[PDB]
RNA sequence: UCAGUGGAGACCGCCGGGGUCAACUCGGAGGAAGGUGGGGAUGACGUCAAGUCAUCAUGCCCCUUAUGUCCAGGGCUUCACGCAUGCUACAAUGGCUGGUACAGAGAGUGGCGAGCCUGUGAGGGUGAGCGAAUCUCGGAAAGCCGGUCUCAGUUCGGAUUGGGGUCUGCAACUCGACCUCAUGAAGUCGGAGUCGCUAGUAAUCGCAGAUCAGCAACGCUGCGGUGAAUACGUUCCCGGGGC
RNA sequence: GGUUUGACAUGGAUCGGGAGUGCUCAGAGAUGGGUGUGCCUCUUGGUCGGUUCACAGGUGGUGCAUGGCUGUCGUCA
């Protein structure tokens, strides 16, 4: 806004886990205003995650997500008769957020039954590397190194 | 031809392939089902003849199903079209009889949309 | 519908003319207003002018039009279609 | 024993009519339970402001009424005769069950 | 256009209501019988000029308090007009009515009588600008911190409407603790009628 | 409203079902409340100027 | 605890910095609450010959065995179409089914009706109680837990249509709601374009009231339950303010 | 399809004692015809009747003749 930067919620820790990473997923995740049921979706992926692994859950999430997390996008900019595609630096607070949301979104897209293990299965496929998450994270990489000529505009 | 004049569907449950046939619904195949004495949750594929003959005796003796159902159904239409009522007009016109609304929508009876040229402003 | 407890509703006056008639000769046409009334088997070969909004509109009630009420007979609305 | 109900629309001529009615008793003798409010009966209407084509707007009004109780414990037949006859502003109504 | 009335947004808060009875069983009916009665007391005792009508019940009696800047009217000859004016109330009610009739102490500083004066003039015709400059400076003689009169309508005959107003002094009309009297009244002239609306700010209270 | 709409409201109707209401200070046939007779704009401005005991705006 | 009367409490009042000082501003302590704590009421001078002669009132004009007025029936509910506001959806964060938690605000004597009996049910028959912090509406729903369906134009969706009914009403044909049996349409997340919202908000979940015999109410005005994401910023779009 | 001082007001006269209604008949009903019941004071009122006389009635016109009320720019400064 105008007047300046509005205050943040402080962010929750999961009490399972004790994370703020997994209360975050299911604040995103978090449909229709149904806390329970969001959590009980993420409680049931990251229970099938240590099935499947060894490994801790909330690691094996905390990974995907610096496998999914962005480091510059680019923005439309409106100099001259043509929009630019700008690149910018995204900022740790906002560069979580993205790879929340996209988890989330590409969870929501795959193919399997049961919105739980489809983000099960998304996670555990962006801890290793692989993805519709990680594809749209190097895509959108791509495309700022395409654009890359106009990292002078940044103000 | 399993049934009556339907074939129920494999690998799905007995009280759905139930309402799979016409002029069986859910609460008609939940009462066949408790006549018959026989279970709901096992699936046709497992279905000895004896049993299948005594659920289709029951829906035999006990309701109009089918052909049948369907030509009694036209009948009924077509008395309302020849004796000349409200409904019987609206039927043949092809148009909502339940007095519903046929200014904005009546859809589902009246078809696509086919829309009409009209006059145009200067 | 109404009530099977209540019975059919025939105006009361439709009643008194269709006995009348059958009394003395089940040949005229009766003349009402009442399309609120309930068509009967006590008037059926009669032919009964139902008020339609403008005009009586002769109706010859046969058997089968007893389970109906007698303005279901008698449009009141014109339509003939849009344009021409 | 012997209840008296008192219902109006203005708290304060509610109080002023309770402490009367209780300091009356009191003078006739007769220990009275104190006056305990009950909760405000609370009618709400809406209207359309404008008289035509303007719904978007209203006003909003309120109907509030207050109820007080009070318990005459000492029967005192004088007390009876004085809250028969004693007067009351007209805004408030009594209601006294023998 | 867009402004509350005075008297409904200080109601309950600095003024109080017009009517004092409590019924829930009759509340219409008591309703309709009080609409008669201010409708039959402003049709029929426009010349006394009230500035209100208060009505109490008790028990199937009425008492009506008549606030009038000229009572002589209500009173008639030796109370012959009040008891004419009472039985014609018996008449149209059926209960039993106790009328009293009240003087306003400053009628030059009570708004509904200001509306009715100036309403008064210019039904006879005077020139609008100095009926409410004449009203002005009597009310601020009287002592009111603050005047306002508006009159609207074909002022002076003429074919456009006009909305001519005259204020001096402070009317907060936005403050509630503030102590407004408003008043307003219909000029019945040749040509339709004249909205008089006054507003007269008599002090602040608690 | 209408004079002969007023009185043939006001007069006990032939069949119970076909009784209405009607502003009953300004003959309004829409929006004319039980509680106290009168109608929207007659109940506003008679809220307004104080004759409805217990009435007052709500703002809560 | 609550009910409802009367008080207290927040004032940049205290502490520190900034601020020539000064208004303000930043931080901190205390505190339930801190910089207007949240929301409502409140709409300046005026603008748009904005709306309303149909709420009422009224100038002038017009009607006066009719443009008054009474009545029955009809219409305001039409339907090649177009727009607008909504509702239910297109399913698995879901459907069905059994069990089991937690509300608030309201209404009620031609009314709210418990309980029992009867019916698949709408309902019917009896029928206490309550002019109501007492009695009734009453069940909250979402949620949790168990079972089941297994991605299927479906056990999604519930339009339409056929049958049998109930209730209100003098009367449900045109033109009512509801129950039940059967029927099972489009719809696979919607083109250009467009809308709402900055926190107990959006999203969703049920509840109550006004009018009202009944009800086309999915509307309106309220009520609580669950409960987010995001705001770098003013470059651009729309509206506005000072010079 | 009925009605014409009218469905409803207020006031003068003029003939009055019932008005107003119960049951029935005809009618789609309005309404009309039956039949029962029939003022309280008082020698001059309440109530109604006609005939009139005045008059009523209009959701008929003009919101660009108006009052009132409201939207709106705008909780804008
Ligand atoms: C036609 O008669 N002559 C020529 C002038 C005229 C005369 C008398 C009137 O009484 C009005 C008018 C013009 C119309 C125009 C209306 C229109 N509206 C109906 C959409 C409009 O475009 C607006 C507006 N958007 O602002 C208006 O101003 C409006 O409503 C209005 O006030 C009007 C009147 O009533
Ligand atoms: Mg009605
Ligand atoms: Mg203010
Ligand atoms: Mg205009
Ligand atoms: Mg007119
Ligand atoms: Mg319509
Ligand atoms: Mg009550
Ligand atoms: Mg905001
Ligand atoms: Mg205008
Ligand atoms: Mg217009
Ligand atoms: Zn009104």
């Amino acid at each position: 806004p105008r007047k300046g930067p509005a205050p943040k919620r402080p962010v929750m820790v999961d009490p399972v886990y004790g994370s703020p990473l997994v209360s975050q997923l299911v604040s995103k995740i978090l449909l229709d205003g149904k806390k329970t049921v969001a959590q009980n979706i993420v409680y049931t992926a990251l229970e099938g995650c240590r099935a499947k692994n060894n490994t801790d859950p909330v690691q094996t999430l905390k990974r995907a997500l610096d496998n999914i997390k962005p480091s510059l996008e680019v923005k439309s900019r409106r100099v001259g008769g043509a929009t630019y595609q700008v690149p910018v630096e995204v900022k740790p607070a906002r560069q979580t957020t993205l790879a929340m949301r996209w988890l989330v979104n590409f969870s929501r897209e795959r193919r399997e039954k049961t919105m739980a293990e489809r983000l099960m299965n998304e996670i555990l496929d962006a801890s290793n590397g692989l993805g519709a998450s990680v594809k749209r994270r190097e895509d959108t990489h791509k495309m700022a190194e395409a654009n890359r000529a106009f990292a002078h505009y940044r103000w | 031809a399993r049934l009556i004049g339907v074939d129920l569907p494999r690998d799905k449950r007995l009280e759905v392939a139930l309402t799979y046939i016409y002029g069986i619904g859910r609460t008609r195949a939940t009462e066949t089902l408790k006549a018959t004495g026989i279970s709901g949750d096992l699936r046709v594929h497992e279905l000895t003849d004896d049993q299948l003959v005594a659920l289709r005796d029951h829906i035999e003796a006990n309701y109009h199903v089918e052909g049948d159902l369907r030509r009694e159904v036209a009948a009924d239409i077509r008395r309302k079209i020849e004796i000349g009522t409200y409904q019987g007009r609206r039927h043949r016109s092809g148009l909502p009889v339940r007095g519903q609304r046929t200014r904005t929508n009546a859809r589902t009876r009246k078809g696509k949309r086919k829309a009409v040229a009209k006059k145009k402003a200067k | 519908p109404r009530s099977l407890k209540k019975g059919p509703f025939v105006d009361e006056h439709l009643a008194k003319k269709v006995t009348a008639q059958n009394e003395a000769g089940t040949h005229n046409v009766i003349k009402t207003w009442s399309r609120r009334s309930m068509v009967t088997p006590d008037m059926i070969g009669h032919t009964i002018g139902v008020h339609d909004g403008r005009k009586h509109v002769p109706v010859f009630v046969t058997e089968s039009m007893v389970g109906h009420k007698l303005g279901e007979f008698a449009p009141t609305r014109t339509f003939k279609g849009h344009v021409k | 024993k012997i209840r008296i109900r008192l219902r109006a629309y203005d708290h304060e001529v509610i109080d002023s009519s309770a402490r009367k009615i209780v300091d009356t008793v009191t003078r006739t003798g007769a220990k009275v339970a104190g006056p305990v409010p009950l909760p405000t009966e609370k009618n709400v209407f809406c209207v359309i402001r404008s008289p035509h084509k303007y719904k978007d707007s209203r006003e909003h009004f309120e109907m509030r009424t207050h109820k007080r109780l009070i318990d005459i414990l000492e029967p005192t037949p004088k007390t009876v005769d004085s809250l028969m006859r004693l007067d009351l502003p007209a805004g408030v109504d009594i209601e006294i069950k023998l | 256009g867009q402004k509350i009335n005075p008297h409904g947004f200080r109601l309950g808060v600095t003024t109080d209501h017009k009517t004092r009875w409590y019924a829930e069983k009759q509340y219409a009916e008591l309703v309709g019988e009080d609409v008669k009665i201010r409708e039959w007391l402003h049709k029929n005792l426009e010349r006394a000029g009230l500035s209100s009508i208060e009505i109490e019940r008790r028990s199937e009696r009425v008492t009506i308090f008549l606030y009038a800047a000229r009572p002589g009217i209500v009173i008639g000859r030796n109370g012959a007009e009040a008891e004419r004016v009472r039985g014609e109330l018996e008449k149209l009610t059926g209960k039993q009515i106790q009328l009293n009739i009240l003087e306003v102490k400053s009628p030059e500083t009570d708004a509904q009588l200001v509306a009715q004066g100036i309403a008064e003039q210019l039904a006879a015709r005077v020139a609008f600008r100095r009926a409410m400059r004449k009203a002005q400076q009597s009310a601020m003689n009287a002592g009111a911190l603050g005047i306002r009169i508006k009159c609207s309508g074909r002022l002076g005959g003429a074919e456009m409407s006009r909305s001519e107003g005259y204020r001096e002094g402070r009317v907060p009309l936005h403050t509630l603790r503030a102590d407004i009297d408003y008043g307003f009244f219909e000029a019945r002239t040749t040509f339709g009628r004249i909205g008089v609306k006054v507003w007269i700010y008599k002090g602040d209270v608690t | 409203a209408k004079t002969a709409l007023k009185v043939k409201a006001a007069r006990k109707p032939k069949f119970g079902v076909r009784a209405y209401t009607r502003c009953q200070r300004c003959g309004r046939p829409h929006s004319v409340y039980r509680k106290f007779g009168l109608c929207r704009i007659c109940l506003r401005e008679m809220a307004h100027a104080g004759q409805l005991p217990g009435v007052t705006k709500s703002s809560w």
